[PDB]
């Protein structure tokens, strides 16, 4: 699952 | 709202202490206090306001995958029947992140946007309102889909145009908005070329920036450009 | 009650979802309402209701312990004032601890006990019994406070004497009630010579009697032992 | 703290 802030 | 009654400040206050305690379903209703004051948060009530509902939302999309998963795993052939209950408890954990979304949105409409002049305060809120309808787009799939997808697209973009006019490339809240919308590019909105051209886009314009920075700033910029290189190490 | 209209087994179903989605509210509330029912509880019921409750309290506790510590700091000499709310949000979570204490109390009495008569269940349930007013005492300081701290005494005393009468020293049951019962009198009635002699005689008795189990037995009673060997390290 | 089941 890809990063987010 | 059963916050009605707590000042703004020990609102505020209590938010602080329930983030050292990992009670993030009370830090955000605390925060949603707060908001319904009516007057415009300061950039650390912002963060406060965000990290309450990230964590609640998150754990909440971390369930809804797990049950999903599921679900989906018992539609295969050969898996035994076993009742309506995957898609029941699914249903529950949907609408109960449904909620949460539809509770951050609602606060955003009534009435942080409209009173944000400041590009950090507007660019903030307009990739909150993108967040939050990504985070309906995971799990829609009637007949509104599109309009909540596109919905989405819209918050991200007005968010973009106004940090591209108004913040430098380093601004943290610009590289967060871009490395969030990247991931709306890849995940939500099938167009995986558009997320790998606009995290590399991103990241090489602050690369060329952080000669401006100091120390301090420098590493605040450096924390999300890794995450979009991350993001490009996975992608690519 | 809110399960009152779901089948038992589907409330059942519904509790390893949950604990699969690592939702332990959830988990904890379909097993009320399993409970509720009125039939007796399985071992794998019996230890779904635990993990349910054990994780709900163990945050709560957790929580309690953060909120706690800064409010002692707060009563320290030099300490700026900064008003009620650290003492309002700690009596908050304190209120919500001991409610679901008082929940799982209650399941207890109305009629897990009384309807158990093997041993395994009801050393089982009075463990579950004196855990729980354990937890009521970590957080009580009023008139009640000895008489909540001899009530989990007394449970994990009728526990104790049945296990010892009823079960194998390697029981994974009887040896969990050891542990506990030996924090209790660590902990809460400051007895820290009883802890460690109960400790001890335990995990030299379950010794003794590894010899006569399978592979997986050993297995189940080695994983408790070594809780009392990390606690008597601790100690000693 | 100490370990408990
Ligand atoms: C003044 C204002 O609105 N401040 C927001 C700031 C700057 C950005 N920031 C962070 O760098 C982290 N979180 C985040 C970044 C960008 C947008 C939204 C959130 C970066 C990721 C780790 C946590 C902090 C928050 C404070
Ligand atoms: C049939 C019945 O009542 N079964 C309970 C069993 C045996 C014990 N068990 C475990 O070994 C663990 N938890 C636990 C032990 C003792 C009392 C209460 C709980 C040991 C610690 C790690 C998790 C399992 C649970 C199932
Ligand atoms: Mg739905
Ligand atoms: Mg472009
Ligand atoms: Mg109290
Ligand atoms: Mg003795």
């Amino acid at each position: 699952f890809p990063a987010t802030v | 709202g059963a916050m009605g009654s707590m000042e703004r400040a020990s609102l505020i206050q209590k938010a602080k202490l329930a983030e050292q305690a990992e009670r993030y379903e009370d830090m955000a209703a605390f925060m949603k206090g707060a908001v319904e004051k009516g007057e415009e948060l300061s950039c650390e009530e912002r963060n406060l306001l965000s990290v309450a509902y990230k964590n609640v939302v998150g754990g909440q999309r971390a369930a809804w995958r797990v049950l999903s998963s599921i679900e989906q795993k018992s539609n295969e052939e050969g898996s035994e029947e076993k009742g309506p209950e995957v898609r029941e408890y699914r249903e529950k954990v949907e609408t109960e992140l449904q909620g949460v979304c539809d509770t951050v949105l609602g606060l955003l409409d009534s009435h942080l946007i409209k009173e944000a002049g400041d590009a950090e305060s507007r660019v903030f809120y307009l990739k909150m309102k993108g967040d939050y309808y990504r985070y309906l787009a995971e799990v829609a799939t009637g007949d509104d889909k599109k309009r909540i997808i596109d919905s989405a697209r819209s918050a991200y973009q007005e968010a973009m145009d106004i940090s591209k006019k108004e913040m430098p490339p380093t601004n943290p809240i610009r590289l967060g908005l871009a490395l969030n919308f990247s991931v709306f590019h890849y995940e939500i909105a099938n167009s995986p070329e558009e997320a790998i051209s606009l995290a590399k886009t991103t990241f090489d314009e602050a690369m060329a920036d952080l000669h401006t920075l100091s120390e301090d700033s420098y590493k605040d910029s450096t924390l999300i450009m890794q995450l979009l290189r991350d993001n490009l190490t996975l992608w690519t």
